[PDB]
RNA sequence: AUAGAUGAGUUUGGUGAUGGCUCUGAUUGAACACU
RNA sequence: AAGGUCAUGGCUUAACAAGCCAAUAAUUCUCUUAGUCGAAGCUGAAAAGGCUGAUCGACCACAUUGGGAAUGAAAAAAUCCCAAGGCAAAUAGGUACAGCAGUGAGGAAUCUUGGUCAAUGGGCCCACGCCUGAACUGGUAACUUGGAGGAAUGAGACGUCGAUUUAUCGAGUAAAAUUCUGUAUACAUAUUGAUAAUGACAAUAUGUACAUUUGUCUUGACUAAUUACGUGCCAGCAGUCGCGGCAAUACGUAAGAGACUAGUGUUAAUCAUCAUAAAUAGGUUUAAAGGGUACUCAGACGGAAAAAUUCGCCCAAAUAUAGGGGACAAUUUUUCUAGAGUUUUAUGUAAGAAGGUCGUACUCUAGAGUGGAGAGAUAAAAUUCUGUGAUACCUAGGGGACGGGUAAAGGCGAAGGCAAUCUUUUAUGUAAAAACUGACGUCGAAGGACGAAGGCAAAGGGAACAAAAAGGAUUAGAUACCCCAGUAGUCUUUGCAGACAAUUAUGAAUGCCAUAGGUUAGAUUUUUAAUUUAGUCUAUAAAUGAAAGUGUAAGCAUUUCACCUCAAGAGUAAGGCGGCAACGCAGGAACUGAAAUCACUAGACCGUUUCUGACACCAGCAAU
RNA sequence: CGCGGCUCUGAUUAGUGUUAAGUCGAAAUACGGUUCGUGUAGUGGAAGUUGCACGGGACUUAUCAAUGUUGAACAAUACGA
RNA sequence: AAUAUUUAUGU
């Protein structure tokens, strides 16, 4: 559900506030498919899932897991790498918009108008380094990935 | 939050800064520190940031979520164990004085434990009785127990011959005329005699205050 | 207040302040006549010192208040027609309004020169 | 509530019950009890 | 409709907050006073 | 089952069945207020913005108030029928200006008792035409808006005035004067509103002609703009803070300056300011605000991997026909085990309850006790106990409640709270291993239950303590603090009562973030000492906070319930509900203010701690 | 005609607001000179004060009778503040 | 080591 993402997204927080390098998160389609939009617009350096504890550092992404069966799903776990530069964080806020008291959608006008830093609807005007997800049908994209593609959906996440 | 906010891993693009440009608008930028062009290109490391420690142990696979992930690890070798099964069975083998300081560090390079106890440039200690045990465990398979046996019985066939090298080398030098300093027993026993009436001194001391104590204790105010 | 609290009805109008002059913001009116029922004076707070000019009015809808005579000297007394306005005298407990001078009965003051029309005054007439 | 602003509240308290002490005879014959 | 988002005076020995009040802007089917 | 209907529906009927809607107010009742809505008006940068509900359009209701029906295609009437009061009327049986103009009244406040049906619209009419207080036009009111309301030149009239350094600074290009224009407007002509014909009144175009007022507020700061004189906490000013007490930039005059202008200020109101009721978008440790508690109906929220349906969500609208997309959402289905639970007697443990007991002291009685004048109280005393033999030291019985050590930053329950002991009885919780169920979960208005001490009620108990009442002291007085005594009450049983600094001044729960030193109950181990699960407590990092500080949270987030919206009045009034009562729940407004309020900082003070100097004191001598 | 509601008035009476200059005490803030407050029940001209339980928004304000050691001689070309 | 008399007022 949608209270995972937002348990993900403190998280990533958290986890960047403490400068760690490595994270885990639960494994849930949800969550991966969040992880892999924020992997690629460049904020965490790697995606993978595994055991309780974090791979080998040296050879995470050639790391090859074990398939995931019922006999050890409940174990799995994603490991995302975080990144740091310049004395700081590139992952530093991830304040989500929908919460589990209320999903906020937005509709493709809007999407155009907030992609230029104008308010529409309940979301704020995007600024100089802020990025915004949007789940929709072709998967979780980016407010400027949705735009180009003409569709809306649910906003996830905003990321400064 | 009370600590102070250093900014010394930045000192490059400050400076830097306050260099591509003068106060005074129009003119053009006086030259920069000395030290600007000197680490140009040698930018400083990612600090404050815990990576996965090395395991030198296996991880409890068991765990399911395990914490301390971000912490060093111990590290343990084959030879821990051995150590404390020998100095164990030879208590008094740590009071033989070791040197741990290191001359260079190079002392491994010499060291071939298929040829025996005695190497070059370590002495004969309870160290090269584990490393020919380990050795002889691992390259002729032998058990824990046999190969502790072979190298432990080496190890008192050559601690024999240094205790009858002192005995018969002053009995050797004196045959021809050849006299020595105070041995270890005497000089031993004269610090005990300086101690032993320091206390004395003590003692005397204390008996007369406890002696004076009960005579002040019991009541002769008045004597008839 | 979570969403749920605020469909039930928690975000109530915040209490009314009590305006300046109630007999007139009530009925939303600018001004109102009245009939003096005693003119006197009042003793300012505890700063301030002195005597001010008031006059009990009692105003067409019913209510008695009591009403600050400005300017130096007046003509009116009990049983006079006087026209009531709003205002405060800041350093008067209970005096919450005005005299216009230039009212029915009340008359401006004859030797102002400043700011007449505060005063009901007309131009002194000399060169005219 | 500091010690001070509270002592401002237990003296009206203490006066509203020593009020109704007083008139509660009154208050008994009126039947407002 | 993509330019549209602003403050000020006043509590304290003093500082920083909390919090009201008033002012600055626009207006009325308005009234009154001087014109 | 039958009729009816284009069709559908107890629409209608017969015969059976006992259902249907709702459970958190469906439904009904009382009170207060109101015509409703629209970018229609005003306002904001903005919010599904806020306010208003004039002129404009749509809708509803009404025509003195109340009670009613018919006619008609259709009530859609300023009609009609009945009653009452006002006016009028008498043998009458009319009238109600919320139709236009107008009068009186009320009010701070809002117009002419005009012309015409020429234009537009409507009614009657074969036609012509008649009628139209709708409507079109003239009048009144700076109420509002728009426009006009004058431009250029203007140097020594070697004049005038105002200040004042008596020679400097202004009035001042200002004026006069000169040169042009002909704006509002007046007059004249033409066209036009209208055409088949009809012009009430006016607009427009052209021509000629005319150069006509200032007014008001402000001037300490906010807030653009100064002196002099007068007044002297007086007179007065004031939107906020404030000013005035004999040399006032704040009051009243004079002049100057700033600004708007046929308007200018003031008062009243609305929006914004104000994230100042925060859906967008707030907050509740110490500043307004976490409920006494958590079991729990309703209601909100809540796993993993697939599938069906909705086509919610999106393209995407115009309240969009028909489709497409499938991540997410809703109902539902099949599987999974990380959440939540069950079994395997855990250990440990002052949760709770029942029936019994133990002991240290206290208290009463007895012994014809020993002893023979004091004891007890307090800073000191008094009241008081004692020769009817006290206190003190014993023996033997009776009677009540209390719980020493162990004991700790310790533990246990939802909280309140729970500490001697034996037996009986009771729900959670914690650790390790496997096994099992397979989302069965969290929060939770209300209802119900529990809820300290004190208190009410009934029946017991009554040693000790002790409100009250009373006495003795202290004291200027002493209800009081101290003392001799002492009743309710504390205790048992059964009910009521429900208020607490019921506290972690911090609701419960979930996910998550770096270390260190202790400590509690377990587990694992090379059980010496190290790992580890669930608690608790100190000190920190990142961070957070107004700061104090917190840092297993007062951090990052999320879910849910309760509560707050300046102070004071006030947790008060009135009505209501609960209770035997005491009181509790719930809960305003009027009047009055510009401040209330929190944390910190440096001082000062303390019948505050510890030091440091001084004939400050002690001691001695001398003196008053 | 009765019952109930509402509005106005009411001899008499209560509370509260405002008002530098008044009278009586000294309750609070320091250990405020009896620790202060919460609840409940009494009591006194008034502030107050008493019983019982609770709270710290008061005692973490905490700072040694463990009194502090011949911890391997001396001498050499070793050693050299 | 468990001491304890009395100390009001200041436009
Ligand atoms: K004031
Ligand atoms: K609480
Ligand atoms: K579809
Ligand atoms: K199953
Ligand atoms: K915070
Ligand atoms: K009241
Ligand atoms: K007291
Ligand atoms: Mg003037
Ligand atoms: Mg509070
Ligand atoms: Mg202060
Ligand atoms: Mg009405
Ligand atoms: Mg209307
Ligand atoms: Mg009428
Ligand atoms: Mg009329
Ligand atoms: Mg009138
Ligand atoms: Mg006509
Ligand atoms: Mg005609
Ligand atoms: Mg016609
Ligand atoms: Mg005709
Ligand atoms: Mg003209
Ligand atoms: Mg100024
Ligand atoms: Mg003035
Ligand atoms: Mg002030
Ligand atoms: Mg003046
Ligand atoms: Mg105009
Ligand atoms: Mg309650
Ligand atoms: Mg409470
Ligand atoms: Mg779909
Ligand atoms: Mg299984
Ligand atoms: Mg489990
Ligand atoms: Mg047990
Ligand atoms: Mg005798
Ligand atoms: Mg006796
Ligand atoms: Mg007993
Ligand atoms: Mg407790
Ligand atoms: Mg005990
Ligand atoms: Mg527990
Ligand atoms: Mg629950
Ligand atoms: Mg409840
Ligand atoms: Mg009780
Ligand atoms: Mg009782
Ligand atoms: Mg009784
Ligand atoms: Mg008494
Ligand atoms: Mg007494
Ligand atoms: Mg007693
Ligand atoms: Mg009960
Ligand atoms: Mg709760
Ligand atoms: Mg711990
Ligand atoms: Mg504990
Ligand atoms: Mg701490
Ligand atoms: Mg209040
Ligand atoms: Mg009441
Ligand atoms: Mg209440
Ligand atoms: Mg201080
Ligand atoms: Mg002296
Ligand atoms: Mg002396
Ligand atoms: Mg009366
Ligand atoms: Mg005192
Ligand atoms: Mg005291
Ligand atoms: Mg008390
Ligand atoms: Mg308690
Ligand atoms: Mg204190
Ligand atoms: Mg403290
Ligand atoms: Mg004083």
């Amino acid at each position: 559900g949608i209270q995972q993402i937002t348990n993900m997204c403190s998280h990533l927080q958290n986890a960047s506030r403490a400068r760690l390098g490595l994270t885990s998160l639960p494994n849930t389609k949800y969550n991966l498919a969040l992880a892999l939009a924020l992997h690629r617009a460049g904020f965490i350096s790697s995606i993978t899932r595994g055991g309780p504890h974090p791979p080998t550092p040296e050879a995470l992404m050639t790391y090859e897991p074990e398939p995931v069966t019922s006999a050890n799903v409940a174990t799995r776990r994603l490991w995302v790498g975080l990144k740091y530069w310049n004395e700081e964080p590139v992952l530093k806020e991830l304040k989500p918009i929908s919460k589990p008291s209320r999903l906020v959608t937005a509709s493709l006008e809007q999407l155009n108008r907030v992609a230029r830093g104008f308010p529409a609807g309940y979301m704020k005007g995007l600024q100089l380094g802020e990025c915004l997800f949007v789940n929709t049908d072709r998967g979780v994209l980016e407010v400027r990935e949705a735009v180009e593609r003409k569709v809306g959906g649910l906003v996830l996440c905003k990321v400064k | 939050g009370k600590g102070r906010i250093f900014q010394a891993a930045k000192v490059y693009q400050r400076a830097s800064e306050a260099a591509a440009t003068n106060i005074v608008s129009g003119l053009p930028p006086r030259n920069p520190p000395l030290w600007l062009k000197a680490i140009e290109s040698i930018p400083p490391a990612e600090i404050n940031t815990r990576p996965y420690p090395i395991q030198h142990s296996p991880p409890n696979p068991r765990a399911r979520k395990p914490r301390n992930l971000f912490r060093p690890t111990k590290i343990v070798y084959p030879e821990d164990e051995l150590r404390r099964d020998f100095y164990r069975d030879h208590p008094w083998e740590l009071a033989r004085p070791r040197m741990i300081i290191e001359l260079d560090g190079k002392d491994a390079r010499f060291l071939d434990w298929s040829k025996g106890l005695r190497q070059r440039g370590i002495p004969l200690s309870g160290e090269s009785v584990v490393q020919r045990q380990l050795w002889l465990m691992e390259n002729q398979g032998m058990t824990k127990q046999e190969a502790y046996d072979k190298a432990r019985h080496e190890f008192y066939k050559l601690r024999q011959l240094e205790q009858m090298e002192r005995r018969i080398a002053v009995e050797e030098a004196r045959m021809v005329g050849g006299y020595f300093g105070k041995d270890l027993l005497t000089v031993g026993m004269e610090l005990e005699n300086k101690t032993y009436e320091s206390w004395k001194k003590w003692a005397t001391t204390e008996i007369a205050r406890q002696e004076s104590a009960r005579a002040s204790m019991y009541t002769n105010v008045v004597d008839n | 207040a979570t969403l749920n609290q605020v469909m039930r009805g928690c975000r109530k109008p915040q209490r009314a302040r009590h305006a300046v002059s109630p007999a007139l913001s009530s009925i939303k009116s600018p001004a109102l006549k009245g009939v003096c029922v005693k003119v006197g004076i009042t003793r300012p707070k505890k700063p301030n010192s002195g005597e001010r000019k008031t006059a009990r009015v009692r105003l067409s809808t019913g209510k008695v208040i009591t009403a600050y005579i400005p300017g130096e000297g007046h003509n009116i007394s009990q049983h006079s027609v006087v026209l009531v306005r709003g205002g405060r005298a800041q350093d008067c407990p209970g005096v919450r309004y005005h005299l216009v001078r230039g009212a029915l009965d009340l008359a401006g003051v004859a030797t102002r020169m400043s700011s007449r029309s505060k005063y009901g005054t007309k131009k002194p007439k000399k060169a005219s | 509530i500091s010690v001070r602003r509270q002592k401002k509240l237990k003296i009206k308290k203490k006066k509203y019950k020593k009020l109704m002490r007083r008139t509660r005879n009154e208050r008994r014959k009126q039947d407002r009890l």
